[PDB]
């Protein structure tokens, strides 16, 4: 639900859509409320943008993942003089 | 038989500002066209699908303005950070590199570009004009062109071309420097200089973006025009396109079907007029943009990483390097150059006599004080001494025009000599 | 029918006064002319620095030069004759306009 | 194991056209849509920018 | 609907001409102020000048 404070996601119209407006897996990002996905703590190089920062992808038994997407690895390329 | 001999330089930093991306926008057209009329609905489903032509033109758009920040900016496949140090022969690179002050990464300069670009944006909300959020954030921008600009100063433009590899900052300069014809003694015996003379361009840059009359006025046209634009998209629900009235709540509650439809109708054939105009003008400034975004790319691509030898492309004066930074929906660059200066008027000649047989200089060009006669390199006056290491013999001296008759010094006999 | 065609702000005889001070300074500076202050030299000792920039030693130049001379003017003679045939190469320029 | 050295060259001039820019037209909308007609003007005011 | 059909056009050969002077722009800054090493950008053949 683009640009939507979680709050409002109802009212009760049809409940196979009241299902996907209420649950656990209620998640607000800056784009909106994005609901039917699980906010996990890992980090990717993103499949489907969801947009400002965050994107999800289909993976474990599996589910729908929402996370927020990652720029690459670290170094320190080891500077002397 | 006159040449002119630069013999003091200047380092000047320049500035470059691309525009790289625009909002992304977002209309519902039948909300737009007649919206909260279920009595119009119906009307509009039947003219067609061009409610969902405008919508994927729309779409498009905004995707390749999410694609055209990824081919700028991701251009590294790692994140480099800089080690804490400040042994860079000197130079002082503050203004530019991340802070750990701040509470974001956001350098000297990039924070004055931020506050420099800058009811009616709720009215388009209600009317289905929708204005998405960018896939890159204005957070992870930074965590790119502070990982391009940590691999330029410690490797060069190796990181661009396989594994970094580290190497000292001067003993880089001075390999770019030999790049455009200057030898590295003219770098490692005015190494001071140097130093002090690219912070002082630094300083001068800093100063000069937060005067008024700001250079980046090309990032806030963009702006502009995508504000402007879609200004009349909401001023031309207003005009009536001579129905009865502009107000479709009025022409449905002053008639009745029959005579209501032949209104309404000529209200639909006026506002998807309007939206089409709005998309073609979006589909036409999105091409320019693609068009200015691949050249961006290119110039981040060899401005960057590497060096450039394509004249006045990467600013004006020989290119040595260069150093990007974000802005907001654009790009700045910092063109660090060398520029000649202080010439000075000297007597030349194309091949020297010494037995008959004339020498030719190897890198440089002839040039006497009016007496005496020394080969130099050609960007800086650095005489040396007339010998048969640097000059390559050819053929007989009675062909060349301009040959003068002098001695020419081998280093072989007279130390031989014993 | 209220069609208006106004005129450019440069001239046709101002372009002129670029296009004619963009090459007297090729000739007479070279490359330097658009990188700083322009430095004088030879013209003949600067086609020596564009040999050298191509692979061929200057002494080439140096010992070829009447010759190359006596073929550069001969191909501005041939592009002047060829400029004013029929069937005119300038195509896209009337192009534009047509 | 054999080459080809050139031995004798060819100073060439070519010649290359490009186009810089093209006439710059303006059309007056009211006078063309209908022209010197009073009669017309109010209509076509509410027709929209 | 026609005036819009011409604008239009307009645009969009604006457009190419704009494209078409900024090839013109980057020929005049390499193969005039300077030296190309480009192949077959400024002319056939290697480029002198
Ligand atoms: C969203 O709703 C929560 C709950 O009322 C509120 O605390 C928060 O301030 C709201 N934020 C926005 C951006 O509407
Ligand atoms: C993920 O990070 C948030 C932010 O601190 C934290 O509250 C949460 O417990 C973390 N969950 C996991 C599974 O790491
Ligand atoms: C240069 O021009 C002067 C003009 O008098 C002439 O005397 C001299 O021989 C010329 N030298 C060369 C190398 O062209």
């Amino acid at each position: 639900y683009q640009d939507v404070n979680c709050t409002e996601v109802p009212d009760q119209l049809t409940p196979t859509w009241r299902v996907y407006s209420t649950g656990s897996n209620v998640f607000q990002t800056r784009a909106g409320c994005l609901i039917g996905a699980e906010h996990v703590n890992n980090s990717y190089e993103c499949d489907i943008p969801i947009g400002a920062g965050i994107c999800a992808s289909y993976q474990t038994s599996q589910s729908i993942i929402a996370y927020t997407m990652s720029l690459g690895a670290e170094n320190s390329v080891a500077y002397s003089n | 038989n006159s040449i002119a001999i630069p013999t003091n330089f200047t380092i000047s930093v320049t500035t470059e500002i691309l525009p790289v991306s625009m909002t992304k926008t977002s209309v519902d057209c039948t909300m737009y066209i007649c919206g909260d009329s279920t009595e119009c609905s119906n009307l509009l489903l039947q003219y067609g699908s061009f409610c969902t032509q405008l919508n994927r033109a729309l779409t498009g758009i905004a995707v390749e303005q999410d694609k055209n920040t990824q081919e700028v900016f991701a251009q590294v496949k790692q994140i480099y950070k800089t080690p804490p140090i400040k042994d860079f022969g000197g130079f002082n690179f503050s203004q530019i590199l991340p802070d750990p002050s701040k509470p974001s990464k956001r350098s000297f300069i990039e924070d004055l570009l931020f506050n420099k670009v800058t009811d009616l944006i709720c009215a388009q909300k209600f009317n289905g004009l929708t204005v998405l959020p960018p896939l890159l954030t204005d957070e992870m921008i930074a965590q790119y062109t502070s990982a391009l600009l940590a691999g330029t100063i410690t490797s060069g433009w190796t990181f661009g071309a396989g594994a970094a590899l580290q190497i000292p900052f001067a003993m880089q300069m001075a390999y770019r420097f030999n790049g455009i014809g200057v030898t590295q003694n003219v770098l490692y015996e005015n190494q001071k200089l140097i130093a002090n003379q690219f912070n002082s361009a630094i300083g001068k840059i800093q100063d000069s973006l937060s005067s008024t009359a700001s250079a980046l006025g090309k990032l806030q046209d963009v702006v502009n025009q995508n504000a402007q634009a879609l200004n009349t998209l909401v001023k031309q629900l207003s005009s009536n396109f001579g129905a009865i009235s502009s107000v479709l709540n009025d022409i449905l509650s002053r008639l009745d079907p029959p005579e209501a439809e032949v209104q309404i109708d000529r209200l639909i054939t006026g506002r998807l007029q309007s939206l089409q105009t709005y998309v073609t003008q979006q589909l036409i400034r999105a091409a320019e943009i693609r068009a200015s975004a691949n050249l961006a790319a290119t110039k981040m691509s060899e401005c960057v990483l590497g060096q450039s030898k394509r004249v006045d492309f990467c600013g004006k004066g020989y290119h040595l390097m260069s150093f990007p930074q974000s802005a907001p929906h654009g790009v700045v660059f910092l063109h660090v150059t060398y520029v000649p200066a202080q010439e000075k008027n000297f007597t030349t000649a194309p091949a020297i006599c010494h037995d008959g047989k004339a020498h030719f200089p190897r890198e440089g060009v002839f040039v006497s004080n009016g007496t005496h006669w020394f080969v130099t390199q050609r960007n800086f006056y650095e005489p040396q001494i007339i010998t048969t290491d640097n000059t390559f013999v050819s053929g007989n001296c009675d062909v060349v025009i301009g040959i003068v008759n002098n001695t020419v010094y081998d280093p072989l006999q007279p130390e031989l000599d014993s």
